[PDB]
């Protein structure tokens, strides 16, 4: 999955070593934003308008 | 991306297998080994070192 993303950022013009010179906070930021989506979801009651 | 047989390390287009010896002119350098989880150790060929003893 590391070697995917590594193509994901070639594929927005960012050079790939800037990943995994990243990755364990890279890691951290998005398990971080998937729990924010939890608390979107079921916190808020408008979400799914 | 890199690959291997087992035996030699190559670099090739990842959506037609052409194993390239892995060359400086391949390639781009950043950092060091210590931040890249999962890297390995290997031989990187330089075209210009027999150029160097012509």
């Amino acid at each position: 999955f590391a070697m995917q993303m590594a193509y994901r950022f070639n594929g927005i013009g960012v050079t790939q070593n800037v990943l995994y010179e990243n990755q364990k906070l890279i890691a951290n930021q998005f398990n971080s934003a998937i729990g924010k989506i939890q608390d979107s979801l079921s916190s808020t009651a408008s979400a799914l308008g | 991306v890199f690959v291997s047989n087992g035996t030699h390390w190559f670099v090739t287009q990842r959506n037609f297998y052409e194993p390239q010896i892995i060359t400086t002119d391949n390639t781009f350098v950043s950092g060091n080994c210590d931040v890249v989880i999962g890297i390995v150790n290997n031989t990187v060929y330089d075209p210009l070192q027999p150029e160097l003893d012509s």
